[PDB]
């Protein structure tokens, strides 16, 4: 009923993978082993949704893990959780993309390609209703980016139906692990406008600003950035899996949040997002929850929402959560900050609950914001992207892997239309 | 009494069935393991067998499945036949297409299976109680194949919907503006009166009067129990001047597409706040007429009323609901058209309100339910297609429901319907 | 009442017949040793002996060992006269020609023997049962054998046959289509009638109502059992309107050709969900005229009914039984052919079902089955001969068949018969 | 009652033999001394089937292995099992063919062929229904070619009615192990088409991909290839000797499969096919079971079925199995890949189903396929052999051992009408 089949791809996204899966076994009480250890049973009524099942109690989580050198996924497989994927999942190449994007395309990711679909069509025949698939990337990068996208493109073809919804990293507004990002995410978003039913745009800056502002933890990086991402993402698929009273869905989030078809690219936000020590001196109540989802200080995307507009916003609660102080805080929210809202959309709040919190936690909310302040970052891509292509900056090592000049201009000419479309949506009605 | 048939469509339908019928189980005394314990009137809503075990006379649809699940598997599990309880495979995704082209119609048929044997099992059938959502996918889309299938096959039979509404102000979704108003130009012909309900004004009235900071749908929920008790009170238990299901569409509809009475209920008082009152008749029918209390956020004094249906309960003295009744005909604020000089509808049964174990609401002896049919609902249709306005001018949400069979005409057939609605409300509101 | 004989032949017929004699002994209270605890109904189906220990009156053949082998080793084994069970040494090999020409006529003069000393044993003999499959070697060329042979030793005697139709899309051989039509071709002229039954009909009904995800072939031919049981019941029990075996070819067979009554059974019910049920008369009546529960995967809709035999069973009023069917007469979804306004043929027993142990099916108190016979069913020919004609027009399998004695021209007048079959079956459901 | 007599010829004959009876002695719990000690009635109901007896429970395995050279046999007879045949089946030969089909057929086979028949016809007429006889050989050997064909052909003239199959190696599509083979193997194709009911061509390479693709154990070839085949044929026979709810046979997969005289040349496949290490990691369930049919992965002949369309398929599952579910995926099989079937046959798929698995396992099913795809198998074959005699590569050799190179363009040609015949078969309806 309603199943979900993990994608992960790239240094990045089985790293994401990896503890987007150490999160889910630890709310539905499974060991490291696959064998359940719960005490609620709502856990076992709906953990067909992620993991399968063998004979004995061992649960197979479904995700398809592929990356083009064995590397990351090593590391992955020796990992104390690395023992319950199925070892036929695992896809993995030997010669991994230099970042580039059209080798992960083209010469690489198209050598690779076709063994992937026949570990998802496996999982695909194994579910009864197939609700849709699930990617986690980096755009950067060269396979989060080359393959990712080839395969996307692919799903979409055999299921155009079926819902596809990217958590993706997306480069950062002033620093950069990597030289090529411009050419890697501009040739990335051309290729997801037309594929992607809704995609999550984060970035390690802005959660990078989480750590130290909101919480008091300077040591770790990616060993809890990730954790933040993997709770975002789990609270967006929770009404799935537990009872709620007004439960949601990622169809009834997309046909929310996405008014057009090319504006799909969100921003998610997470609370409660305290530190230990503070902790005990703050109110676990509804409204002041509602407080901070608002503000550019909990926005795990780079882009202010302040310097543009909402054009739609799903919050999806979880635990014991009275529903009038869950609309009420929402009425106050939109006429407080009425110039932060659309006109033309009369309502732009979607609300849902869930029975069950996450683990440690008896209160939670995943925000999700349509906002036209994302036109910045690709408004910032293209600045970048003209400017080093306007001398043929890496082009060579590019056009050498099976591509064309051309195909720049169309990635460069078609994110220009996605910066003005957003553009349209800053004016009031008539 | 002779049976009435409950359908419980989407999660508001649902979820709202559960409160009902633990109410009837209460009523009745029917433990919740469907056997009563070691009498003519359960046969209404209840269906015997040559056990102890009665069957309610009602059928869930959802086309997700979650929400029936929760049912299912809770204390009420073995109350309910379990091919009763219909549940699809995906949801309606809050879209009016889904429900009502695509993957409505994948189950519709299997529903009415359900219906015509448990509707031919009766020698004769009042009509049939709808609960749904304008809000939805299931609720909006579904319920219109259903009223539309409903009215072939069994035409000329009651139809009665508690619906709810969208609220004015407050809002758990996006497209309500679009769902809401499709709905309302399918079933304008084929329905014969909608109580409409609004979460906002029950949430208001649970602030405001039970005196309880933090509600819940549970709560609420079971206050939309009450009205439906009341309601259906006349059926199950004697009393003078019995009020039967079919009087309610010749008493509050003048004209077809008139027939929107909005729901009110009296006395809402916490079991501690009621030990200070008196609750006499006209106290109780007093506290109807304000604006203040009112399951859908209108303001009467705004309108006019044109009909009202008060059906009294628990030991009542009708000649204090002639006098409470006709004092309410003599004051300015109070205004009712000028072409219905004859505008209320009595009705009396002696049978307490109940008590829900761990309830909020006290132990009444006395309760009053109307349901006055007021031209100020005009002013909400036309709120919801300014909104439906809104959007559809800049055609932003539309790609939705056309890749799902819809055609683009429609959108454009809804909001005329509609138009045509607010000026239907707006001559009736004159006199000629 | 007087004997019946039952045969069963090839691996469907004694696998469905272990299933029918477990039903029997316990209706009789036989236990499997064959010895009675320690009265006149059993005298139809079981021969009497000096000591307690009495015989069915039933013979099984099969020319491969294998099927009957386990009958022999198995908890019945005391329960068979061992000269009964009648074993070849090879099997047909899913060939017609095999089991009709070559291997059949081997062992055909050994099971008229034994069908001989069992036949001219009682003074009275009603007929003969036969149990097989259309789509195997044995079940279709020896039986064909036993038709003909059974047709002149003892013409005018009743030989009424249950058989298992291939299924229309699933299928557990490849040379269904010409093994199938050519029994059909020698059955038609030395048969009664046909019970015709699909196991891709039996099999969606077990998983749609005794709601069981995983059936066997030990499970279908329990459930088949219970047909039989009720058919041949008249014999046996006591009950008013009694229906004896040669009633039903009289009612069931307009035209020597058309005699194929597809089955049909009710209730089918678990015996969890059993509890949530009234099963009242028409209740179960009402239940055998949707194509959702049928033995044969046809839809009666699209054809229409030309005779009906309804065995009722259990504690029944026969006024209700009255009633339920007259309501059925006045239905426009209910289509009867012109030319037979008299179209039902009503038997009740005074005997309820009993339920094996560690059984599926609940213990009802009261169940019908009913004899059909639909034009609906040419439909299914008509595939049939599809699925043929696509073969031999390339003429892709006749070397294994001609290499067994066996004419070219035989699948030739096959077809052509077959093809007769189809147009009279067209001119029976129009009206002159 | 039904009495298969089992024939072993050449080298690899008496190896697959070998483990052959290792396997059915394990099912019917036979210890290699020929005494029996299992735990089930069944095995003994039908050991008739299989295994002769001498008085004191000794169970004689009626096989007859041959060979011209005593190498192999001498292992045999040494082998821990080789204490079980009767010492007089073992007739062995001083001078083993080089390789070459005419020593083997004509100037050797010759003067031992007789010696064989005197061995068979003891054993033929010992049993009281005899079905048909089994061989198990290799085309491109010289014993396994030449004798093989010869002695086919005789046992086809005194049992003409009797079934005779045959499990035979061909070579692979790109390695070789003999030199000879198009010359050895086109022979014996030209000796099969007539005279051998049904023929079950595999070959190493493609059994090779099983070894290391979906199982993980690369050290051995030859002692469990030889166990997967095994597996296989006894799977084939398993309705006679133990019960089944839809009891198969020889003869009824012979009709089900053959549709016409000269197309009798399947491909077998086998399940479950798992990893010691990743068997916990999947369920052991009838749908999963069957997907793997199908697919080109677990095909023990190296011919892709892709590239063709079947005419007829046989699946005969084991263990306690619920026919609906037997029956239901087929016809989803058949709906979801009704390119690789042939319209002029309504229905492709038989099934059988017997009570008892396979020793070590609770469920099991063995594939038999006749697919137009096996043409590419003789039409590569065909490549070779003209090019070989274009020049008269070694032709010398086979002339010199009483042969004429007339014979040699009879099997071109008679191989070349083989092709042809299955290429008419890959046109649709009309
Ligand atoms: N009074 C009351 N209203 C409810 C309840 N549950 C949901 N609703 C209302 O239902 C409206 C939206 O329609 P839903 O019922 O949630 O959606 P649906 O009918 O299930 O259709 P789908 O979108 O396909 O799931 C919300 O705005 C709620 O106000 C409930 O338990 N009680
Ligand atoms: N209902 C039911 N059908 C069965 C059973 N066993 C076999 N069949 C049907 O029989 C059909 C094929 O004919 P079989 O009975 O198997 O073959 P046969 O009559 O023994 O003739 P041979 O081929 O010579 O063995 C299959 O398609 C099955 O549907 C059974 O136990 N119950
Ligand atoms: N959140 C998060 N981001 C990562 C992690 N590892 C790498 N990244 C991001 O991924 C980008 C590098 O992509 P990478 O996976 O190495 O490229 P590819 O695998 O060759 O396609 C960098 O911009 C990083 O910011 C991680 O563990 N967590
Ligand atoms: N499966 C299998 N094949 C074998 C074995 N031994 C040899 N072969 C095959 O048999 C062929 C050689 O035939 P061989 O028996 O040596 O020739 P012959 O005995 O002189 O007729 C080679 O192509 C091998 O692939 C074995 O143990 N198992
Ligand atoms: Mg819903
Ligand atoms: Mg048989």
């Amino acid at each position: 009923m309603r199943e979900i089949v993990h994608l992960q791809a790239g240094q990045c996204g089985n790293q994401i993978g990896a503890k987007f899966w150490e999160v889910i076994s630890d709310e539905h009480g499974i060991d490291p082993t696959g064998t359940y250890h719960g005490d609620s049973d709502l856990q076992l009524e709906r953990i067909n949704v992620y993991y399968n099942e063998a004979t004995g109690g061992k649960y197979v989580p479904r995700a398809v893990l592929v990356d083009l050198e064995p590397g990351t996924m090593d590391s992955v497989r020796s990992g104390p959780f690395g023992q319950i994927f199925r070892p036929d999942n695992f896809v993995f190449g030997q010669s991994g993309a230099g970042n580039n994007w059209a080798k992960g395309h083209y010469t690489e990711g198209a050598e690779l390609v076709d063994s992937v679909l026949d570990v998802v069509r496996k999982e695909a025949e194994s579910c009864d209703c197939l609700q849709g698939f699930q990617l986690t990337h980096s755009l950067g990068g060269g396979t989060g980016s080359g393959m990712g996208t080839l395969l996307i493109s692919k799903i979409r073809e055999e299921y155009p139906d079926r819902i596809m919804n990217t958590f993706s990293v997306v480069p950062s507004p002033k620093v950069s692990d990597t030289v090529v990002e411009p050419y890697n995410a501009t040739l990335s978003v051309h290729q997801l406008v037309e594929n992607t039913d809704e995609t999550y745009c984060i970035d390690n800056e802005a959660l990078y600003d989480i750590c130290f502002r909101t919480l008091k933890l300077t040591t770790p990086t990616y060993g809890d950035l990730n954790h933040l991402v993997s709770a975002t993402m789990s609270g967006v698929t929770t009404c799935l899996r537990f009872p709620g009273q007004l439960n949601a869905d990622l169809r009834k989030l997309a046909v929310n949040m996405v008014p057009f078809p090319r504006l799909h690219f969100f921003m998610p936000g997470f609370a409660p997002l305290t530190s230990r020590g503070s902790q005990q001196y703050r109110a676990l109540t509804v409204p002041e929850l509602t407080q901070q989802m608002f503000d550019a200080k909990n926005m795990m995307a780079a882009c202010d929402p302040r310097h543009g507009r909402y054009l739609t916003v799903a919050a999806v609660f979880r635990g014991r959560m009275s529903m009038k102080e869950v609309d009420e805080q929402m009425l106050n929210v939109q006429n407080k900050n009425s110039s932060y809202f659309v006109e033309w959309i009369p309502n732009n709040v979607k609300t849902a609950v869930c029975d069950i919190p996450p683990r440690g936690l008896k209160m939670s909310a995943t925000f999700i914001g349509n906002s036209t302040a994302i036109q910045e970052l690709f408004k910032r891509i293209s600045e970048q992207f003209t400017a080093m292509f306007r001398r043929k900056a890496f082009l060579h090592w590019y056009t050498g892997e099976g591509m064309d000049e051309m195909e720049f201009t169309e990635a460069e000419s078609n994110m220009n239309d996605l910066v003005s479309e957003y553009q349209q949506y800053q004016d009031a009605t008539a | 009494m002779r049976e009435c048939i409950s359908i419980h469509i989407g999660q508001a339908g649902v979820q709202m069935g559960n409160a009902c019928w633990e109410l009837y189980c209460l009523e009745h005394g029917i433990q919740q393991d469907g056997i009563i314990p070691d009498d003519s009137s359960f046969g209404t809503f209840f269906s015997e067998t040559g056990s102890g075990k009665h069957v309610p006379r009602a059928v869930f649809v959802d086309l997700e499945q979650t929400v029936i699940g929760e049912i299912r598997t809770g204390h009420y599990r073995s109350l309910f036949h379990p091919e009763q309880l219909i549940t699809g495979k995906e949801d309606a995704a809050n879209n009016y297409a889904r429900g009502h082209y695509t993957i409505g119609k994948e189950i519709v048929d299997s529903v009415l299976d359900r219906v015509r044997k448990m509707a031919d099992q009766c020698s004769g059938l009042q009509g049939f109680l709808i609960f749904h959502s304008f809000g939805g996918g299931t609720g909006s889309g579904f319920t219109s194949l259903l009223m539309e299938r409903l009215s072939v096959d069994y035409g000329k039979k009651s139809k009665l919907e508690f619906s709810v509404y969208p609220a004015p102000q407050i809002s758990t979704a996006v497209v309500e503006p679009y769902n809401s108003i499709l709905t309302t130009h399918t079933t304008l012909e084929h329905s014969d009166c909608a109580f409409m309900v609004d979460n906002e004004a029950i949430y208001d009235i649970c602030n405001r009067n039970l005196d309880i900071e933090r509600p819940t749908y549970t709560n609420l929920n079971r206050l939309i129990g009450q009205i439906v008790s009341s309601i259906t009170a006349s059926l199950r238990f004697d009393g003078a001047l019995n009020v039967d299901l079919t009087e309610f569409q010749t008493n509050l509809v003048p004209y077809p597409r008139i027939h929107f009475p909005l729901v009110t209920y009296s006395p809402i008082i916490s079991a501690e706040k009621a030990y200070h009152e008196q609750l006499s008749v006209p106290e109780i029918t007093n506290a109807c007429f304000e604006y203040s209390n009112q399951m859908v956020k209108c303001d009467p004094r705004r309108g006019k009323y044109m009909a009202c249906c008060l059906l009294y309960r628990g030991d009542v003295v009708p000649k204090d609901v002639n006098a409470a009744i006709a004092a309410i005909k003599t004051r300015r604020s109070i205004q009712f058209v000028d072409w219905c000089p004859t505008g209320f509808k009595v009705g009396i049964n002696y049978q307490p309100p109940t008590v829900v174990p761990g309830g909020d609401l006290a132990k009444v002896q006395r309760a009053v339910c109307m349901l006055s049919n007021t031209t100020a609902i005009a002013e909400a249709w036309a709120r919801l297609d300014h909104k439906f306005d809104l959007m559809y001018s800049k055609r932003a949400f539309v790609h939705w429901y056309v890749g799902e069979g819809m055609e683009e005409g429609e959108f454009s057939e809804a909001r005329e319907d509609m138009a045509a609605l607010e000026k239907d409300y707006e001559e009736v509101g004159t006199e000629s």
